[PDB]
RNA sequence: AUAUCA
C-alpha cells in the first residue's frame, strides 16, 4: 500500500487496528476499511476444541514444510455409528493406498528422539533431513536404518542439542563407518563442555567440580595441551583433575565408566594436562580435603 | 530386543500430561466421549475461593 | 468504499428454489478442479491450477481473479466444478429419490 | 522425588516454585523392575 | 418442475465447488498454514474420485470398484452432512469431526 | 555499575547479553530477574 | 511489516521494557518479529483498556529450551462508580 | 455487539422498518452483487471499470 | 617453503591378455599366496623393486607398493615375466598408474577447526571420527589429509605434478592457520 | 471447552 495523494518513498502508514482502518500517517487518508483479526481468525484453525461443539472452529492447521499438502480426513466412529460401515469404508481405503507409507519412518524418528530424550525442535529437523535425502541417488543404497540415524545428528547439530555419534550408536545402531559415510553425503546436500553436565551428574559431583572441570578442559584445548585426543577423553581427564582437587573425588575407573572411556586413555590425557594444572584451574577454585595442585596425582 | 526401543516412555508421560492439562479424562488427542472439566485451573482470587 | 457499477440497483422480489442440473453446474463453473493439492506448485507460494483458484476466486491481498480482478473486497468468488466418476446420492434426498423409485416403474419409467 | 530433565542432559531436583515459573511439570520418575526369560522345547518341556 | 427441478437432478453427477470465500485459507508462517475443513473434505472426494476413475478405466474388478464407489459416496455425502445417522463421521486428525456444510447453517449460531 | 539481570534466590547481580547462557554464577537455577529502570518513576500521592 | 500503531520507544534493545517504566494503552511491552522472506511484527501490546507500571520482567528457557519472557504489570484500582460490592 | 433475534423482534413490534434495515445492513453485513436476469444467480462477471 | 612432497605409494594396472589358472600360478611362483575363500586373486610378491601384485584369472593384474613410477613399471614387467616363465601366453600391456600417494611435513602445528570453518566447502573435519582434516581440492582434483602436527598426506593423483601442484596450492593456507 | 455474570 501507498497513499495515492502523498507518495513519499518510505511510505509511513499505520494499522489502526482498533478502528479497523489502515491510515496514511502523513495526510490521514484511510487506505482500507475492511480489516480482519488474525489472532482470532487463527483461533478457528488451531483451537482447544477437540469435542466438536465450537461453531467458530471450522478448519485445521497443517504443515506444508514437512508433509507437503496432503489434505485427508479419517473414517472413524461417531455418536450414532454401526461398527460395520466403519470397517468397510476403512477396508476400502486400503485398496487406494508406497511412499505415502514411508511417512511412518517419521514415527521411527519420533520414537527414537523420545527414547533419546530429544526436544520437539530436533525431531522436526530430523524429519526434514530425512525427507530431503531418503530418495537421493547420492545416498543410493546406504543402510536404511543408518541414514535416519545420521539425520538425527543433523537435526541435533542445528538445534544446539549436544549428542555425540557414540550416543546415537547406543540408540540404533549404527555400524560406525557405515553411518559415518552417510553422515557426509547428506551433509553435502561436540566439545569438551558438551559432556560435562551429564558426566558430572552421573558422577554425582557438585556444581563446583563441574565448573572447574569445564574450565580446565577448555583451557586444555586453548593451551592445545592435548594434540588430537578425542574430546570425550579430554573431558574425562579434566573431570579427573578437578574432582581430585576437590573433596569428592572420583576414580579413573569411575570417571571412565561414566564417560565411557578407558582409564588408560583418561590417564593419557590427564598426564598431558597435569603439567599445566596451575594454568588450568579456575582462579577461585578451592582445593579441599587434602588435594592442592602440588598434591594432585600427576599420574 | 533393545530395551530403550521397546518401552516408549512418552506413552505414559504425555498421556497423563494431556489429561491433567486439557481436562478430557481419556486417551488422548483423539478424545470424545472423554469427560471434560475433570482437571481444572485452581481458583486463586481469594484464599476461601 | 466499494466501487461503482453501472448495473441497475434492484430489490429481490422472489426467490426461486430448485436443484442444480449437472449441465448448469458445468456451465457456471470457471475451473475444472483436477488435483487434491491446495497451492504449492511443489514447495512454492502460488495457487495450483487444480484446487482453490485453478482459474477461481481470489485471496491473499492480490487482485488476480481471472480478468474479473477486483480482489477480495469486491469479488464474490466464482464456482468450480468436479466431474464425478460415477453417480452418487445427494445425502439430503436420498429419501425423495427412494420414494420416486417407489412411485415409478424401475424399467419403463412410468 | 520430583525431578527435571533439562536441555543439556543434566537431571536435578525440581521445587514447586521453579515449576510454576519455568512452566514445567512437577512430576517424578516411574521405574519398574523388568525381567526377560526364555524357554524352549523340541518338536513340551 | 420441468424447468427448475427435474428428478434426474437429485443424484449428483457434477459437483459444484465453492470458492475460497466459503472456505477461507490462512497462511501463517511458511511452516504453518490453515485450510478449511471443506478444503479437506473436497480433497478426499477428489482423491476418492481420481482413484475410482483409474479403476473403471483399467481392468474393472467389479467388486473392487463398487468398493471404491461407496467410498466416494461417503466423502461426497459426509461433506454436505457429517452428522449422518447410522454412518461413521469423517474425522479430522485431532479427533474432532469435520464441519460439514449442513452443520454451518444448522444451529443457533448457524448462518441463519 | 549496570545489572542487566538479577538472580531469583541468591540475589547476585548478573549483567549478561544475548547467547551468554541463561543460568547463575555459583548456584545452578535458571530463574533470573530484570532490575528496575534507571529512568526513575514518579507517582501522585493520592 | 504491519507494525502496531502503539509506541515502541519504551523497549530496550533486548525487546523488553525495563521494570519501573510506566506504560499505557496500546504501548509495546514485548517486541517480537517472525522473519519470513523483511519480517512481520509479532509484538505484544498492553491491553488497550488498561494501564500501569511494569512490576517485574523475567527471562527464561523451558523444558526444551525455548527463550520465553514473562512481564508483570501493576496498577492500583481505586473504587469508582460501577464497581460491585 | 449482537443485535440478535430478540432485538429484531422488538424492532418489528415497533414498526421501525428502516431502523432495522440499517442495523442489518449499513451498521453491519451489507454488500453489493451483480445478478443475472435470466437465471437469478450471482454468476455475473462484473468487470465494472 | 623449500618442502617438496615425498612419493610413498604407486598403484598400477596391467593387462596380461590371457586367462590364468590361479592354483598353477600360486603353486609355481616363488612368493605367492592364494586362498580362493578369502580373495579371488593370487597375491604375488617380488623383492626388487619391493612390491605386491594382485593377479586375477582374467589375466588382469594390480601392482602396488612402489615408491616411484620407474619402480612401478619395472616391477610390473617383472611380474609379467614370471607369469610367462610359468607358461602362459601373457603379454605386458596397458601399463597405467591409477593412484599416487605423497606426504610431507611443514614443520609447524595447524589450526584444523579454523581451516575447516574458512574452507568449509572443501573441508571435512570430525576429530572424534578421524583426527585429520579431509580437504578435497578442485584443481588439481586431489584429496589431502591435514594433521595438527603439520604432517600432510596427498592422494588421488594420476601424475606426479598433481601432487606437487596441490601442495604448492595448500601451503599458503596451512601458513595462514599455523599455531607457532 | 470449563468457570462466571444479570
Ligand atoms: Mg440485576
Ligand atoms: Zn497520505
Ligand atoms: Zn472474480
Ligand atoms: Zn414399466
Ligand atoms: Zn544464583
Ligand atoms: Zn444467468
Amino acid at each position: 500500500l501507498t497513499c495515492p495523494e502523498c507518495k513519499v518513498y518510505p511510505p509511513k502508514i499505520v494499522e489502526r487496528f482498533s478502528e479497523g482502518d489502515v491510515v496514511c500517517a502523513l495526510c490521514g487518508l484511510v487506505l482500507s476499511d475492511k480489516l480482519v483479526d488474525t489472532r482470532s481468525e487463527w483461533r478457528t484453525f488451531s483451537n482447544d476444541d477437540h469435542n466438536g461443539d465450537d461453531p467458530s472452529r471450522v478448519g485445521e492447521a497443517s504443515n506444508p514444510l514437512l508433509d507437503g499438502n496432503n489434505l485427508s480426513t479419517r473414517i472413524g466412529k461417531g455418536e450414532t455409528t454401526d461398527m460395520r460401515f466403519t470397517k468397510e469404508l476403512n477396508k476400502a481405503q486400503g485398496k487406494n493406498v508406497k511412499d505415502n507409507e514411508v511417512q511412518a519412518a517419521f514415527a521411527k524418528i519420533t520414537m527414537l528422539c523420545d527414547a533419546a530424550e530429544l526436544p520437539k525442535i530436533v525431531k522436526d529437523c530430523a524429519k526434514e533431513a530425512y525427507k530431503l535425502c531418503h530418495d537421493e541417488k547420492t545416498l543410493k543404497g546406504k543402510s536404511m536404518e543408518s541414514i535416519m540415524a545420521a539425520s538425527i545428528l543433523i537435526g541435533c547439530r542445528r538445534a544446539e542439542v549436544a549428542r555425540t555419534f557414540k550416543e546415537i550408536q547406543s540408540l540404533i545402531h549404527v555400524k560406525t563407518k557405515e553411518f559415518g559415510k552417510t553422515l557426509n553425503i547428506m551433509k553435502n546436500i561436540a566439545q569438551n563442555l558438551t559432556y560435562i553436565p551429564r558426566f558430572c551428574s552421573h558422577l554425582g559431583l557438585p556444581m563446583q567440580v563441574t565448573t572447574s572441570a569445564e574450565y580446565t578442559a577448555k583451557k586444555c584445548k586453548e593451551i592445545k595441551e592435548i594434540a588430537g585426543k578425542s574430546p570425550i577423553t579430554i573431558a574425562v581427564v579434566s573431570i579427573y583433575l578437578n574432582i581430585l582437587l576437590f573433596q569428592i573425588p572420583i576414580t579413573a575407573a569411575k570417571v571412565g565408566q561414566t564417560l565411557q572411556v578407558t582409564e588408560g586413555t583418561i590417564k593419557s590425557g590427564y598426564k598431558i594436562l597435569y603439567e599445566h594444572r596451575d594454568k588450568l584451574v579456575d582462579p577461585q577454585l578451592i582445593a579441599n580435603g587434602v588435594v592442592s595442585l602440588d598434591n594432585l596425582p600427576g599420574v | 530386543f533393545n530395551m530403550k526401543l521397546a518401552i516408549n516412555a512418552k506413552t505414559i508421560t504425555s498421556g497423563l500430561k494431556y489429561a491433567l492439562a486439557t481436562g478430557n479424562w481419556g486417551e488422548q488427542k483423539k478424545a470424545m466421549s472423554s469427560r471434560a472439566g475433570v482437571s481444572q485451573v485452581l481458583n486463586r482470587y481469594t484464599y476461601s475461593s | 468504499g466499494q466501487q461503482y457499477s453501472s448495473a441497475p440497483l434492484r430489490t429481490v422480489k422472489e426467490v426461486q428454489f430448485g436443484l442444480f442440473s449437472p449441465e448448469e453446474v458445468r456451465a457456471i463453473s470457471v475451473a475444472k478442479i483436477r488435483f487434491p493439492e491446495t497451492m504449492d506448485e511443489t514447495q512454492t507460494r502460488a495457487k495450483i491450477g487444480g484446487l482453490n483458484d485453478p482459474r477461481l476466486g481470489s485471496i491473499d491481498r492480490n487482485l488476480k481473479c481471472q480478468t474479473c480482478q477486483e480482489g477480495m473486497n469486491e469479488c464474490p468468488g466464482h464456482f468450480g466444478h468436479i466431474d464425478l466418476a460415477k453417480p452418487v446420492f445427494h445425502v439430503g434426498f436420498i429419501a425423495k429419490i427412494k420414494k420416486v423409485c417407489e412411485c415409478v416403474c424401475m424399467h419403463c419409467g412410468k | 522425588k520430583p525431578m527435571v530433565n533439562e536441555s543439556d542432559g543434566v537431571t536435578h531436583a525440581l521445587y514447586p516454585q521453579e515449576a510454576r515459573l519455568r512452566n514445567l511439570t512437577y512430576s517424578s520418575g516411574l521405574f519398574v523392575d523388568v525381567k526377560k526369560r526364555t524357554y524352549e522345547a523340541i518338536d513340551e518341556l | 418442475n420441468e424447468v427448475f427441478s427435474r428428478p434426474e437432478w437429485m443424484i449428483l453427477t457434477c459437483l459444484p465447488v465453492p470458492p475460497p470465500p466459503v472456505r477461507p485459507s490462512i497462511s501463517f508462517n511458511e511452516s504453518q498454514r490453515g485450510e478449511d475443513d471443506l478444503t479437506f473434505k473436497l480433497a478426499d472426494i477428489l482423491k476418492a474420485n481420481i482413484s475410482l476413475e483409474t479403476l473403471e478405466h483399467n481392468g474393472a474388478p467389479h467388486h473392487a470398484i463398487e468398493e471404491a464407489e461407496s467410498l466416494l459416496q461417503f466423502h461426497v455425502a459426509t461433506y454436505m452432512d457429517n452428522d449422518i445417522a447410522g454412518q461413521p463421521q469423517a474425522l479430522q486428525k485431532s479427533g474432532r469431526p469435520v464441519k460439514s456444510i449442513r452443520a454451518r447453517l444448522k444451529g443457533k449460531e448457524g448462518r441463519i | 555499575a549496570t545489572l542487566k539481570y538479577i538472580c531469583a534466590e541468591c540475589s547476585s547481580k548478573l549483567s549478561l547479553s544475548r547467547t551468554d547462557a541463561v543460568r547463575c554464577k555459583d548456584c545452578g537455577h535458571r530463574i533470573l530477574l530484570k532490575a528496575r529502570t534507571k529512568r526513575l518513576v514518579q507517582f501522585e500521592a493520592r | 511489516l504491519r507494525m502496531k500503531h502503539g509506541t515502541y520507544d519504551k523497549l530496550d534493545d533486548d525487546g523488553l521494557i525495563a521494570p519501573g517504566v510506566r506504560v499505557s494503552g496500546e504501548d509495546v511491552i514485548i517486541g517480537k518479529t517472525t522473519p519470513i522472506s523483511s519480517k512481520r511484527d509479532a509484538s505484544t501490546p498492553l491491553r488497550s483498556t488498561e494501564n500501569g507500571i511494569v512490576d517485574q520482567v523475567l527471562v527464561t528457557t523451558n523444558q526444551d529450551g525455548l527463550k520465553f519472557v514473562k512481564v508483570r504489570v501493576r496498577t492500583t484500582k481505586i473504587p469508582q462508580i460501577g464497581d460491585k460490592f | 455487539l449482537r443485535f440478535g433475534e430478540m432485538e429484531r423482534d422488538c424492532m418489528i413490534a415497533h414498526g421501525a422498518a428502516s431502523f432495522l434495515k440499517e442495523r442489518l445492513m449499513e451498521a453491519s453485513d451489507a454488500f453489493r452483487v451483480h445478478i443475472c436476469g435470466i437465471c437469478g444467480l450471482m454468476t455475473v462477471i462484473a468487470k465494472l471499470n | 617453503s623449500g618442502i617438496v612432497p615425498t612419493l610413498q605409494n604407486i598403484v598400477a594396472t596391467v593387462t596380461l591378455g590371457c586367462r590364468l589358472d590361479l592354483k598353477t600360478v600360486a603353486l609355481h611362483a616363488r612368493n605367492a599366496e592364494y586362498n580362493p575363500k578369502r580373495f579371488a586373486a593370487v597375491i604375488m610378491r617380488i623383492r626388487e623393486p619391493k612390491t605386491t601384485a594382485l593377479i586375477f584369472a582374467s589375466g588382469k593384474m594390480v601392482v602396488t607398493g612402489a615408491k616411484s613410477e620407474d619402480d612401478s613399471k619395472l616391477a610390473s614387467r617383472k611380474y609379467a615375466r614370471i607369469i610367462q616363465k610359468i607358461g602362459f601366453a601373457a603379454k605386458f600391456t596397458d601399463f597405467k598408474i591409477q593412484n599416487i600417494v605423497g606426504s610431507c611435513d611443514v614443520k609447524f602445528p595447524i589450526r584444523l577447526e579454523g581451516l575447516a570453518f574458512s574452507h568449509g566447502t572443501f573441508s571435512s573435519y570430525e576429530p572424534e571420527l578421524f583426527p585429520g582434516l579431509i580437504y578435497r581440492m578442485v584443481k588439481p582434483k586431489i584429496v589431502l589429509l591435514i594433521f595438527v602436527s603439520g604432517k600432510i598426506v596427498l592422494t588421488g593423483a594420476k601424475q606426479r605434478e598433481e601432487i606437487y601442484q596441490a601442495f604448492e596450492a595448500i601451503y599458503p593456507v596451512l601458513s595462514e592457520f599455523r599455531k607457532m
